[PDB]
This record gives C-alpha cells, structure tokens and sequence, in this order.
RNA sequence: CGGAAGAUGUAACGGGGCUAAACCAUGCACCGAAGCUGCGGCAGCGACGCGCGUUGUUGGGUAGGGGAGCGUUCUGUAAGCCUGUGAAGGUGUGCUGUGAGGCAUGCUGGAGGUAUCAGAAGUGCGAAUGCUGACAUAAGUAACGAUAAAGCGGGUGAAA
RNA sequence: ACCCCGGCGAGGGGAGUGAAAAAGAACCUGAAACCGUGUACGUACAAGCAGUGGGAGCACAGCUGUGUGACUGCGUACCU
C-alpha cells in the first residue's frame, strides 16, 4: 500500500475514443462520421 | 546453399557453323535463338549470355513454305512522316539475304542489352565461304 | 455556338 | 561424397563438414541428429539413387545452433482506400553440421 | 511557358558541363624585361618583343 | 485574440487559400482551437466510500 | 499540458529516411517522397517473396530441361519417368546435380528412361 | 603542414566564384597566381587575394617555402543572402538575393 | 474462295515466325496461382484435460462497430533514483519486439533527467489553392527604366 | 596587446584570454531542406513511378560484414 502500488479495478477505466489520429486507430480521417452530408458536418444533425 | 549462377568471365562459348540451304526460315531461327541464348546448356542463366557463336552459311538459300516467298512482306518506318516502306521476302533475298535470317532471329531473342549482346554472336553469310577458320567452328546440323 | 466567353481581366489586388 | 536428404519440407545436398540451416528442429544444441531418409548418395562415380530412399542411408549431424533469421518487414497497403498494415517476422532455424554420410 | 516539373540537381549540373573556364594556355616571357605577358600584348612595364614601346 | 474582424484578402481571384480571420487557429498568432478555461477538478466521494 | 512535437516528429521522419538510403534524388532526401518510396518498396518486397519462389523453380526447370536433352530426353518425359521410378528428388536438387555432377545426372536420366521403358 | 586562408562573406555568388576556383585546384601556387592574373573575372581578383594571403600565412606563421606550395584544397561555400526589393510593373515587388560566398584556400608543400 | 474502301506507322495472331507452330477428334505427359499439401511460426474462437497442455476451426477488407496497446508533456510516488563514472538535446552504430516502439553504446553537448504504478491531456500531421520562417527551381536566364552620344589627354586613387 | 597578408579595408592566419573561441560578438545547443570539397563503386548502344527479386564485378573491414551495382524477372506515385 504505497502511492505507486495502487491500481483501479479491471474494467473501471476505459480510454476514450480519439478521432482523427491516423489509420491504425480505426477512427482516422472521417472520424466515424462517414462521407459528406449534414451529419458529417461540424454542428450538423437534425433536431429531436 | 544458393542456386548456381554462370559467370560472364568463366562461361565457355563454342563456335558452330550451320548451312541454311533449304532449311525452313522459322524452324532454323528457333534453333539459332535457343543456342545464342544458351538454353541448351545446364549452366543457363537468364542474366548471363551463356550461348554459342554461330556462323550461318548460304543465307540466300533459306526456304519458306506456302506463297511466302512472294507474299511475306517486311515493313519498316523511316521515322519521317509517310515513310512506311516495304519489301517482299523475294526482294529481301535479292538485295540483302543476310537480313532475312538476322531479322527472324532478332525477333526471337530477348529485348534489352543482353538480347542485343546475344545477337552479336550470330554471323550470317549469303554464300558458302566465311573467314572464321581461326575460331575453328564445328559443323552443327539443325 | 460559343461555349466560352472571350477572355477578360481580373481586378487588382495587393500582391505578395 | 555428397548426399541428398529431406528436412523441414525441403531437400538439401550436403557433404561431410558442411553446416546446413534447417527449419527449427526440436533437438537441443550439441546433440546429434540422424536423418534416415536419404534420397541419394554419390561417392564419385558410384551413385545410389533412392526409390525413394537409399537402403541403409543415414546422415549424422550435430546441432550447432538455434537462432532467428534476419527480420523481414511485411507491408500491406491499399492505395486510396485508407488501409495500411505492417508486421515484422523472424523465422527460427537450426544450424547442423554434417559429421557422417553412410551408404 | 514554364516547367511542369522541377528540374533535378543532376540536370542542372549537366547543363553546366560546358560552363567551365579555360586557363590561358601559355603566357609568354619578354626577352629583355623577363616579364610574363599575354602573347601579342605588351608587358605591364610597357615592353613588347624586347623593345620598350611605351612609358609607364 | 487581439485583432480586427477584417477578411485578410478577398474570397476569390488572388490565388491564395481562402481566409476569413487573422485569428483563425490555423494561423500563427491565431486562437487556440479549444482554448482552456479555468476548471474545477474536484470529484464527489460518497461519505460511505470515504 | 502543452506538448511540443519536435523531438518525436524528428525521430519518425529520420526512421523513414534511413530506410530510403540509396534511392534517387528526393526519394532519399525529402520525407514526403521518401515515405511513398519506402511504402512502395515494402509492397514490392511482399510481392517478390512470392515471385522469388516462382522465378527459381522456373530456372531449375529450364536447367533440368537442358541437361535432360543432353542425355536424350525432354523435361516432361524425364519428370514423368522419375515419378514412375518413385524418385522424390526435387527440382532444386536436380538442377544442382545437372550443373555440378553430370555423371550422377546421367544416372537419374537412365533411371527415368528405364521406368518409361 | 597545410595553411589556410578564407574570405568570408565575399560579395559574389558561389556559382560565379567556383568557376575561377576550379582553374587553380591542385596547381603550384606560382602557376595558380599566373592563371588568376590573366583571368578576366571579378572572382579571380577575390580568389587571388585569398591565395596570396594563404601563401603569406604559410611563410610567416608556418615557416614554409613558397617554391614548394601547391593549392591542395580550394572550395567556395554559400554565405548568407541579403534580401532586397526590386519593384516590378503593376505594383508588384520581387525579392532580390545578394548572394555571398565563403572562399577557402588551403596551400601545402605536400 | 469472292463479296471485303480510311485517314501519323506494319497495325484485324501481342511479336518473331508457322503449312503446322492451323482446325477436328482421341490419348497420355508436363508447365502453371498468394488455391491445395509439406515444414516452421503467430493470433482469434471453441472443445477437452488441469494459467498450462492436447486438439478442431478461423484470421482479404472501405464505411463502420468492437477489443488491446505504443509514445509525448505535465502531477503524485520523488528531499527517492540517475547525472565531469557527463543530464536533456543533436548525430551514428549494434541489438531487440507482431507493431506503435525499446535498450545499449561511439561522437557531439555541457546541466539537467527521471524508474515503477497511478493521474491529467494544447498527446502523434503529408496533404486542408492550410499558417509562419528558411531554402530550392526556372537561371547565371530576362532585365539594368526613353536611341540627346560620345572621344581623348591629364589628375587623384588599391582600382577610373 | 603584438605580428603577418590586405586598400592606414572587408576578411583572414598566428599570438594571447578562457574550462571551452567549430563560446569571437552574424557569439549556448546548433536538426532538416538546400549548396559544396574529398574518397569508393557505377555510368557515354541506352528507352518509362526509378523500386523490388535475382546477381556478377570492383573497393574495403574483420568465409562473412560494409559500400557500389553491370546484366536480368516483375513493376503506371501519393491524397481526395
Ligand atoms: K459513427
Ligand atoms: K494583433
Ligand atoms: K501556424
Ligand atoms: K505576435
Ligand atoms: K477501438
Ligand atoms: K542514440
Ligand atoms: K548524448
Ligand atoms: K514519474
Ligand atoms: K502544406
Ligand atoms: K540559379
Ligand atoms: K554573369
Ligand atoms: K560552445
Ligand atoms: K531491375
Ligand atoms: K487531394
Ligand atoms: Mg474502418
Ligand atoms: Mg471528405
Ligand atoms: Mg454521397
Ligand atoms: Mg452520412
Ligand atoms: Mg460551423
Ligand atoms: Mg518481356
Ligand atoms: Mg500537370
Ligand atoms: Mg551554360
Ligand atoms: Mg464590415
Ligand atoms: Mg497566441
Ligand atoms: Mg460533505
Ligand atoms: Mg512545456
Ligand atoms: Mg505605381
Ligand atoms: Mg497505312
Ligand atoms: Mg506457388
Ligand atoms: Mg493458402
Ligand atoms: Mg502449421
Ligand atoms: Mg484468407
Ligand atoms: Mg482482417
Ligand atoms: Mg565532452
Ligand atoms: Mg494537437
Ligand atoms: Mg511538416
Ligand atoms: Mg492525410
Ligand atoms: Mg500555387
Ligand atoms: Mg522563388
Ligand atoms: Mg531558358
Ligand atoms: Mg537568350
Ligand atoms: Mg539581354
Ligand atoms: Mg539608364
Ligand atoms: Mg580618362
Ligand atoms: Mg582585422
Ligand atoms: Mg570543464
Ligand atoms: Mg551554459
Ligand atoms: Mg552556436
Ligand atoms: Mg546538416
Ligand atoms: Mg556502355
Ligand atoms: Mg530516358
Ligand atoms: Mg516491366
């Protein structure tokens, strides 16, 4: 029990998605938005 | 242990003499092309010229089948606009018989530097005499 | 018929 | 004198004293390995051709070294399709020294 | 009219393969003054072919 | 960022990339795209978990 | 927590440029060009590991054919003969023997001829 | 052993000076000085002063004999370019580079 | 077989050439792919025995979904640990891992660096007619700004 | 400081200072593009994304390593 021997529970801390950081990530380029249209745009999307 | 490769500086090339008289052009040419390339040797190596020197005598008496003697046309372009020229087999044999065998063989050899080198080993004569006694060519029946 | 207008000039802009 | 034998789904022409790189054998270093499937033995003019194997034909070898070959790089790339993948590879081998060839 | 592609340093050097200067093949020596001079030209001290031809 | 809202050069005709603001985050001296603000990092800890 | 990219970016570029040594002009000097060259070099190398196995077999066969024909039989009949004789020597070895031990090669040819006879 | 002289920030593009430098590379210094005296190029003046300085350095600082000296190395490097403006038609300005050169001459008796 | 004419050049077998090296029929050989098999290795999913063994099977991928990592700056661990026995940075070399990478060490550098496990992100660039600086190319090319015009002697000067 | 080349220059070479002056004021470190000098090998009968697989020869360091790469199979950049 030291400040450098404490660990979170397994599964408690998932890393967030980081879009647009290259091919290997699987979220490069379009960042999961597909190609074109309103929903690909910044601020895009239709109201509820 | 890597596969053997022939070496330009150690490869042994022999001299042969062939008589073209009455031979069918294309069937003579394939055998020449084979031997110029060295495809008949176990040391055959695609990037090395392992072939033999070949003298061809009596190029003027080479044979062709069908109506080719009158109907086979050789085309070339001078590079000047409209400069397509032509000559029948007959005309070629009269004007420059050696070209007929040389053309047939050149077309059956690899294109590129090595193929040009291979072709330099073919010596074609219209008649029955050559001046290569010093190279002591062995008779080759094709 | 013509598929293009006859060439014209652009207005001057501060170049650099 | 040389012999031909199969090992690691490949064939080898060896003489006594040769070191030969084979696919990894499960044999410790220093230990001797016998190859009993000899396809051919040629002692000068005498030539024994197996059909497929030479009867009584054995090649004795000593395991000299295990190791990994030089790294190969695998590159996969599909132009215009946002796809690229790289991988490395080093193949295991066993070096053996041919000690004896028996007819 | 202008290039569609940047010419290489190689091509630049090839073009300049004819730009080298020639050294003056040989200078002459005045027989009297002993000065070096361009052939068929007077020396710096005003000599030509042995004779003093100009002042300064 | 300090500076005016003047369009640096006209939209079309100059042969340059289109520009709207000298303060664009693409530009040297421009704004930071997602500029930080002062933040409160404190977390709730349930009394019973403490 | 501002992160400057210089040190890491330099290392990545240098890694690519080291792999582009020996290439012509911008291909060994300029990262944009070198990166494309190194990727393409990798694509060819992958393809060529497959092609190498094809090129060598093609070479062995041509050599076996030459040696077989010196011993009065074509490649196709020779291979057929060896199979009927239950000889399991591969083309790499046959081609090797054709060059280095012509007497042993002739022995194989005789074996093959007997199996067809 | 070998003596150096340099003219740093010489007012001439390296390309022009290198024409002259090439004439004397490898020559005996006496031959070099003659060659430079009858080369009708501004660069020949620049290079000759550096070569003369190198000879004087070799004699004074390194107790060498002028008779034995050869131009063993000579090279011209690019110095800083001074940037200037050249007005062109229609309100456009062009950059002018005033290119400079660093001239190095190495003489030695070997 | 004729019927059968087109524009840069043969140019309507890919070419050479072929009277079979064409066509039909029958047959047997061989070549031939990243398919299949052989040998070695990796990973996923599932059985089966106890995290390991044995075994089956699977592993081309855009949009896109899921999983697992590398490295960067900063906080704690750290008043610890490394550091003229030479820090960071720069530049080579060797080794090493499936990869992002890592380790060692020569040279440069001359004072900083930071294991481990956690924590936070201005966390990774080749493209955006991106932005700033530097430097190329064309090129020693065009040009040297009114076609009123110069020549010579002397002077000064390192040079006119 | 002083000496030397130079126009009583610029610039440089010595000397000296300093732990260091490739710390010399265009000054800590001093990357890359870009430009040179030197050395090894290749290159003036040869056709194309310039590599890759094969591969001689030459040079060099301890049969291997390193550089080069004649000849040859395959092979039309990247992003969008
Ligand atoms: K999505
Ligand atoms: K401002
Ligand atoms: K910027
Ligand atoms: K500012
Ligand atoms: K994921
Ligand atoms: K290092
Ligand atoms: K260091
Ligand atoms: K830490
Ligand atoms: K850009
Ligand atoms: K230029
Ligand atoms: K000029
Ligand atoms: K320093
Ligand atoms: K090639
Ligand atoms: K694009
Ligand atoms: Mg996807
Ligand atoms: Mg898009
Ligand atoms: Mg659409
Ligand atoms: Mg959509
Ligand atoms: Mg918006
Ligand atoms: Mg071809
Ligand atoms: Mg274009
Ligand atoms: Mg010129
Ligand atoms: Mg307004
Ligand atoms: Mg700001
Ligand atoms: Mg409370
Ligand atoms: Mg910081
Ligand atoms: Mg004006
Ligand atoms: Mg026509
Ligand atoms: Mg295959
Ligand atoms: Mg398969
Ligand atoms: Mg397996
Ligand atoms: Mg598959
Ligand atoms: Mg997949
Ligand atoms: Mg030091
Ligand atoms: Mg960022
Ligand atoms: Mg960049
Ligand atoms: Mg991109
Ligand atoms: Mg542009
Ligand atoms: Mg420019
Ligand atoms: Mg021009
Ligand atoms: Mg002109
Ligand atoms: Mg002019
Ligand atoms: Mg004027
Ligand atoms: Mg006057
Ligand atoms: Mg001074
Ligand atoms: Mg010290
Ligand atoms: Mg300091
Ligand atoms: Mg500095
Ligand atoms: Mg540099
Ligand atoms: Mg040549
Ligand atoms: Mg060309
Ligand atoms: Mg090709």
């Amino acid at each position: 029990m030291r400040l450098n021997t404490l660990s979170p529970a397994e599964g408690s801390k998932k890393a967030g998605k980081r879009l647009g950081r290259g091919i290997g990530s699987g979220l490069g380029k379009t960042g999961g938005r597909g190609h074109k249209g309103q929903k690909s745009r910044s601020g895009g999307g239709v109201r509820r | 242990m890597k596969t053997f490769t022939a070496k330009p500086e150690t490869v042994k090339r022999d001299w042969y003499v062939v008589d073209a008289t009455g031979k069918t052009l294309g069937r003579l040419a394939t055998e020449l092309a084979r031997r110029l390339r060295g495809k008949h040797k176990a040391e055959y190596t695609p990037h090395v010229d392992t072939g033999d020197y070949i003298i061809v005598l009596n190029a003027d008496k080479v044979a062709v089948t069908g109506n080719k003697r009158t109907d086979k046309v050789y085309y070339h372009h001078t590079g000047h606009i409209g400069g397509i020229k032509q000559a029948t087999f007959e005309e070629m044999i009269a004007r420059r018989p050696e070209r007929v065998i040389e053309i047939a063989v050149k077309g059956m050899l690899p294109k590129g530097p090595l193929g040009r080198a291979m072709f330099r080993k073919l010596k074609v004569y219209a008649g029955n005499e050559h001046n290569h006694a010093a190279q002591q060519p062995q008779v080759l029946d094709i | 018929p013509p598929h293009r207008p006859r060439p014209r000039p652009l207005p001057w802009f501060p170049p650099r | 004198m040389y012999a031909v034998f199969q090992s690691g789904g490949k064939q080898h022409r060896v003489s006594e004293g040769q070191t030969v790189r084979l696919e990894k054998l499960d044999i410790a270093t220093g230990e001797t390995v016998e190859f009993a499937e000899v396809l051919m033995i040629a002692n000068g003019e005498e030539v024994k051709i197996g059909v497929p194997f030479v009867d009584g034909g054995v090649i004795k070898a000593e395991v000299v070294a295990h190791g990994r070959g030089e790294k190969v790089k695998i590159v996969k790339f599909r132009r215009r399709k946002h796809y690229r993948k790289q991988q490395g590879h080093r193949q295991w081998f066993t070096d053996v020294k041919i000690t004896g060839i028996s007819a | 009219a202008v290039q569609q592609n940047k010419p290489t340093r190689s091509k630049r050097g090839m073009r300049r393969s004819h730009d080298a200067l020639t050294a003056v093949t040989s200078l002459s020596v005045d027989k009297t003054s002993g000065e070096k001079h361009l052939r068929h030209h007077i020396t710096a001290d005003g000599y030509y072919r042995g004779r003093k031809v100009i002042a300064k | 960022v300090t500076g005016s809202g003047k369009k640096p050069w006209r939209q079309k005709g100059t042969g340059r990339a289109r520009s709207g603001s000298i303060k664009s985050p693409i530009w040297r001296s421009g704004g930071v795209t997602f500029a930080a603000r002062p933040q409160d990092h404190s977390q709730k800890v349930n009394k019973k978990m403490y | 927590a501002r992160v400057k990219r210089g040190v890491i970016a330099r290392a990545r570029h240098k890694k690519i440029l080291k792999q582009a040594k020996g290439y012509y002009g911008a291909r060994s000097r300029v990262y944009r060009v070198a990166f494309q060259a190194v990727i393409k070099a990798g694509q060819y190398a992958y393809r060529d590991r497959r092609q190498r196995k094809r090129q060598f077999r093609q070479l062995w066969i041509a050599r076996i054919n030459a040696a077989a024909r010196q011993n009065g039989i074509s490649y196709s009949k020779f291979i057929n003969g060896l199979k009927k004789a239950s000889v399991e020597i591969d083309r790499k070895i046959l081609a090797d023997i054709a060059v280095f031990d012509k007497v042993a090669f002739t022995a194989l040819v005789e074996k093959a001829k007997a199996a067809l006879a | 052993m070998e003596t150096i002289a340099k003219h740093r920030h010489a007012r001439s593009s390296a390309q022009k000076v290198r024409l002259v430098a090439d004439l004397i590379r490898g020559k005996k210094v006496s031959q070099a000085l003659d060659i430079l005296t009858y080369t009708n190029k501004k660069a020949a003046v620049l290079v000759k002063k550096v070569l003369e300085s190198a000879i004087a350095n070799a004699e004074h600082n390194d107790g060498a004999d002028i008779d034995d000296l050869k131009v063993t190395k000579i090279f011209v490097d690019e110095g800083p370019s001074m940037k200037r403006i050249m007005p062109r038609a229609k309100g456009r300005a062009d950059r002018i580079l005033k290119r400079t050169s660093h001239i190095t001459v190495v003489v030695s008796d070997r």
